[PDB]
RNA sequence: CAGAACACCUAAUUUCGAAUCCAGCAUGAGAAGC
């Protein structure tokens, strides 16, 4: 029941569509590039049909960049992903469209259709899982980059997990075991594959760099690498676009590694803002490490250094991505000091997804390999025929698994009241993995946050809303960032709370009456904790809680 | 007769567009959420009702022309069965020609429908006095529909053209007086064989 | 219903003013001639009263 | 899908009725060892395999009995689905083991409860699911869980509904929906005072009656729906045709219409509601009178009733 | 029968701000922007003109002495006798001034920019609050087609009275602040209602 | 009520004045060249927020004098309702009386507008350190505003040129601390009827 | 294994999301073969 529309190499379109009968559900709608294309995409899209939900794995072009054209032919319904995807899909469609702008390429999409593909933008993060037309999708860490996703649908006729990118060890920033479904999956969507060096290089021609990374990432974890190791002379972030994803991460941190949840890059990062610092940094002939993002030497900032850096024999160019077919980063790199890093690599290698699928509860029963190179996927299958495991490659390209639902009660006392079969039963809705009732003989066979009693939060939201710090729209917001999970309104309540350092103002509602700066510091903790231990309880408890103060949600 | 004719019916919103809900079941099930619900299908599309619509902007026009056209807007009034329009939407005794169809849009609730807040400004004091959630639908919503005529006449495609000219004039549905249901309209008519489909 | 929230709450274990008919009448008439008590209101009054007091 | 062995994809029985039979060891056809080893034969090709196993390839799944096993058994090289095994330990294991592409779903069968919840559990840590064996569809039209004892479960009281063709599942506010249905049904069944002793009225003679009921058939205001219920309603008591016209002649305050259908001619609008009060008075005149006699002055006009 | 068709023609003289209403176009837009400006699907600018052309004649027919009812008041019923319900509508007739938005006649990217104010203390004169807002170029141009079913003779001399107060106050919102100064420009003429019959 | 102010006001600056640019467009477009750009209409004119520099001229002037005046100027303070301050300007739930229009400016950009470079030296070794060319209006320009009171009571008139005569002292705009911003008012008053477009 | 372009600091918050009318008529109740 699920289509692979261009699941090959992933170029000229790509999506995974799972129609279930009652939704066409559909995975990893994005675009590689290769560096007339364009019309072949068109028909694709039209190809796609009406898809009723657009899931969205990780922030990528692979997997988001077709997202408001099926917007522009009207095509998708609701586009979900995590917060962290959200506004970095937000940045990546805004470079894009400029690029297809500067390229003059005739656009693909419009700004007006990014807008309103966030018009219908849901958001949801790991572990929440929605009821979406008879199907329950649930989202989990794939440690690839931040808000990173795979995708668990249950449908009635099977488990389906879209991996999407898994990650590796190398990444710092991030859990690398990637979280699975505590269930049954039938299915396995898999896509297969495609550090002191760079320090001690950065030695060799700092005392004696320029780092090509990418924006979503690998430039972090570069910075994060020199965040660890504290030499001695400076790093500098030349990259717009580079430094707004390094203040997101530093702002969704709490989507990041355990670790670091708690700043997180401990200072010592100047980061160049304008054009004119640029200059200045490239013109500069101090001894400095310039870490920043264009790809691969092609367009971006970097170019402004590259002259300088180029023609100087005491400097070095670390490549610490790979560099694809026909660009400028290729060809500075084969020839045509140049050292090359491979322990920087977001995508996991072949023994990682072989870990991947072995930490499932139940071995699948059948790994659709999808993208990555043709080889290497060749090998993969061939380890996964070894493990006996049933391969599908896209190339080559059954049997029935319903979910049903038994009574297992007696439905021999029952009666007649509106011309209905009605009959009162007291039972309980056990779930296998077959949901089952069963009546209560068989159950008697069976048989970070702070923490606030649930009257001190009563009282405590009560008082603050008479103080007016807690409002309608405030309660609204919450539960807003609630519904989307606990990780989203722990952010939500972190930001709101947090003061200022240049202006000394929190984002809380100020209080109304005569008190002092201590007693409104006082109170404005208090509207934390209490917060912060509502976030703590069960969801139906905390909409019973809101419920009192906000009539409506 | 021997030939019907098929007039397709497109319609382009140009103001936002409201229609209220009728089932009782649904509007019920929206008044939690929204004020003025649109009316909707269960396969999530919007329908406008166009018979109605019609036969209002005819009767009013041939009515200003002179002609003996009923009026049944009137309280239970019965059409008397011998006006233009009492041939072509019908009468009591025999029933109309025109089978004109509900507007059912070309995309679903999610992508045309959306939620907005309508207020009343006090005339002094310039305060919400009252705030209603109703629900729309958007500019550039592509309606369809198909009006099919059993027995054509020479003035049923310029009637119909007409009446569509001054539904653009006034508005197809709901809040007229505020701006709302501006449309445009695209008609390819085709007059098709009746047995057309025996083959 | 005081059955069945009984059930409702031991199997989850296990894992008014005074006033006068004829003064309510007459106050009731007296409100709709002046339309606070409404046919809409009299009809939501009547749908939440059959889901319980 | 198979019934405890019935395997229908036909109706084949391994080891009921419409079947073609394949015993084991350790209608309308019997297939043994004829077919040996090593040779498939059709029907969904069917293979056997030495035991010391029935082999169905179907369109939708490829399905093995395996028998009792006892010494190196012969196992399938191509695809397994589903792995029927018999359990009365470690033999079972490797046999599981040694087989390429590891089957969808086993089915333990033959034995008692504690052996199979053991080679059950030892299924699990292989990361096999099992199926222990011991109609319309079900529909959950329900919606919070719980994790007692490492199962998923719902503390939850309903109804279960039984259509012709599904049975569904429905909480509170369906059966409240219902009950308030009903109530609203049997209370709209009985007026007060319907069919009951004869109970304030105008009088007016029979012939005016006549003329005043003439002239309002003429024009649609007494029409014949019209003494169709009001014969109804007389029926049913003299209170009950007083309530009936006092509710067709009430003039609403909101829109100042009444339930009267409108005449047909060029008369003003005081001269509508003259007709209007005029066809009240002239119904109220006529409940006066007896049955019979009503029924005399109503048959002239509709002949039903 | 005749009908009455009034062209008017806005031109924005200082800058024009009406707050977005739909709920998922101000949701996706309260990210960007504290106040949204209301906007199409087709990225046209729209503004509500019937409630403004009914609150200016209400308030100038009250101070004029007639007999005129006030619907700003909260769940007012409108009397249904006075000359404001016979244009603009009443509980049991519709009204006769069928009055349409503000289509402007340029994009949003053409006339609307995204401006920054601000709130600075008193006694410390520094900006502690700053917030970001749509607003409409002075120089745009909008239009309407005043639709009138059932005219009489007055009605006309109405509406342009009551667009001489919005000359006067101000459409859309943040007026105190000296937004929406706005000038009108007017093309009347009676059409025959069967015009369209061929 | 039957009874409004009009207060023309005509402003004639006597220091050079700045108000800075706040349309993001406008000044991305401007900051290649001026880097603190003027607040500048559409339509090539200056325009001044005139409201709020009266509300916090009153509200410091009527917080000296002793009235029961709240402060708005503190972070997202809500206004009280009941000062004479929040019946002029506005509160969160009544609105203004006093509808305060912009200062427009009669002449064109070209006219009054200036671009000018100011400095920043390093002091004790006397040479230029920095250098930004901003933008200004020249002296001798005339603006022009109509504050617009719908319900006018007796001190409103005289709180009005109380705020003006403070404007005149601490000076209007940006930058008032290095001397920009010194302006002078003229006022016309005329109290007008409410119903002098309906005949 | 992918997008990439003189200086700051800020771009937050709140309130409403309701009320009312209407839910009626009219016509047809028969033929014919076996
Ligand atoms: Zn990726
Ligand atoms: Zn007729
Ligand atoms: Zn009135
Ligand atoms: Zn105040």
């Amino acid at each position: 029941m699920i289509k692979f529309i261009g699941g090959a190499s992933k170029v000229t379109g790509s999506a995974f569509l799972l129609e279930t009968g009652n939704a066409k559900i559909l995975i990893d709608c994005g675009i590689e590039q290769e560096k007339d294309n364009n019309e072949i995409i068109e028909k694709k899209i039209n190809e796609i049909g009406k898809a009723d939900i657009c899931i969205l794995t990780h922030a990528h072009l692979a997997a988001s960049g077709l997202v408001p054209l099926l917007v522009k032919k009207r095509k998708v319904n609701k586009i979900i992903s995590t917060p962290a995807t959200k506004e970095l899909c937000r940045l990546l469609f805004n470079d894009f469209q400029r690029i297809q702008e500067e390229n003059n390429d005739i656009p693909l999409y419009s700004y007006d259709d990014i807008e309103s593909s966030f018009e219908i933008w849901d958001e949801i993060d790991d572990r929440n899982t929605i009821e979406l037309f008879d199907t329950k999708i649930t989202f989990y860490n794939n440690s690839h980059i931040i808000g990173s996703v795979s995708v668990f649908i249950e449908t009635h006729n099977g488990n389906y997990l879209f991996s999407g990118d898994i990650g590796s060890k190398l990444q710092q920033l991030m859990d690398y075991p990637p979280d699975m479904p505590d269930g049954n999956v039938d299915y396995l969507i898999l896509e297969s594959t495609y550090r002191d060096r760079l320090l001690e290089i950065a030695k060799t021609t700092c005392e004696n760099v320029l780092i090509p990374s990418f924006a979503i990432g690998r430039l972090q974890e570069v910075l994060y690498t020199f965040s660890n190791y504290n030499f001695n002379f400076p790093v500098y972030i030349d990259s717009p676009m580079g430094s707004k994803v390094t203040n997101l991460i530093k702002e969704y941190n709490i989507y990041l590694k355990k670790k670091l949840r708690r700043d997180l890059f401990n200072n010592k990062y100047i980061a160049i803002n304008t054009s004119n610092q640029s200059k200045e940094l490239s013109n500069s002939k101090e001894p400095a490490v310039i870490i920043s993002a264009s790809g691969m030497l092609e367009g971006g900032r970097i170019l402004n250094h590259l002259e300088q850096i180029k023609n100087d024999e005491n400097s070095t160019l670390i490549f610490v991505g790979y560099q694809a077919q026909n660009t400028r980063g290729r060809k500075i790199l084969d020839g045509e000091r140049i050292e090359k890093l491979n322990s920087f690599s977001a995508h996991a290698d072949q023994d990682e997804l072989i870990d991947y699928i072995e930490r499932l509860k139940y071995t699948p029963y059948k790994v659709f390999l999808v993208h990555g190179e043709k080889e290497q996927r060749e090998i993969l299958a061939k380890r996964i025929i070894s493990k006996k495991i049933r391969v599908e490659l896209p190339e080559n390209y059954e049997i029935l698994i319903e979910k049903k639902v038994v009574l297992n009660i007696n439905t021999d006392n029952m009666c007649n009241f509106a011309s209905y079969r009605l009959m009162p039963f007291s039972g309980f809705i056990v779930e296998k993995d077959r949901i089952e009732i069963n009546d209560k003989n068989w159950f008697d066979m069976i048989w970070a946050l702070p923490d606030m009693s649930h009257d001190k939060i009563i009282e405590n939201i009560e008082y603050l809303f008479n103080i007016k710090i807690l409002s309608k729209n405030r309660i609204k917001e919450f539960w807003e960032e609630f519904c989307k999970g606990q990780k989203a309104a722990i952010k939500y309540i972190t930001q709101v709370h947090r003061k200022n350092p240049n202006t000394g103002r929190r984002n809380w509602n100020p209080p109304e009456g005569d008190f002092t700066d201590n007693e409104i510091e006082k109170l404005y903790e208090t509207a934390y904790n209490t917060l912060l231990s509502l976030i703590k309880y069960d969801k139906n408890k905390v909409y019973n809680i809101l419920i009192n103060f906000n009539p409506k949600l | 007769a021997k030939t019907m004719k098929k007039i397709y019916v497109t319609m382009k919103t140009l103001s936002p567009l409201y229609t209220g809900e009728v089932r009782r079941e649904d509007k019920e099930a929206a008044q939690k959420r929204v004020n003025f619900p649109v009316r909707k299908t269960a396969t999530n599309k919007v329908l406008i009702p166009f018979k109605g619509a019609l036969r209002s902007a005819l009767e009013i026009m041939l009515k200003a022309k002179g002609e003996n056209v009923c009026d049944t807007g009137e309280s239970r009034a019965r059409p008397c069965g011998r006006c233009v329009t009492c041939s072509l939407f019908g009468s009591m005794g025999r029933a109309g020609r025109a089978s004109v169809d509900f507007l059912i849009s070309n995309d679903t609730k999610e992508q045309i429908v959306r939620e907005s807040t309508h207020l009343r400004i006090e005339r002094q004091t310039k305060s919400a006095s009252d705030t209603f959630k109703g629900e729309e639908v958007i500019e550039g919503a592509t309606f369809t529909a198909t009006i099919t005529i059993s027995n054509p006449q020479e003035k049923d495609l310029s009637l119909i053209q007409s009446a569509l000219k001054f539904i653009e004039e006034n508005g197809i549905g709901g809040w007229l007086n505020k701006g709302y249901g501006r449309v445009s309209f695209e008609v390819k008519s085709e007059d098709v064989a009746t047995d057309r489909f025996l083959k | 219903d005081m059955i069945w929230n009984e059930e409702y709450n031991k199997m989850r274990s296990q894992i008014l003013p005074d006033m006068s008919h004829d003064k309510i009448i007459e106050n009731i008439e007296y409100l709709f001639n002046i339309k606070i008590l409404s046919k809409n209101r009299i009809k939501e009054f009547w749908e939440e009263f059959c889901k319980g007091q």
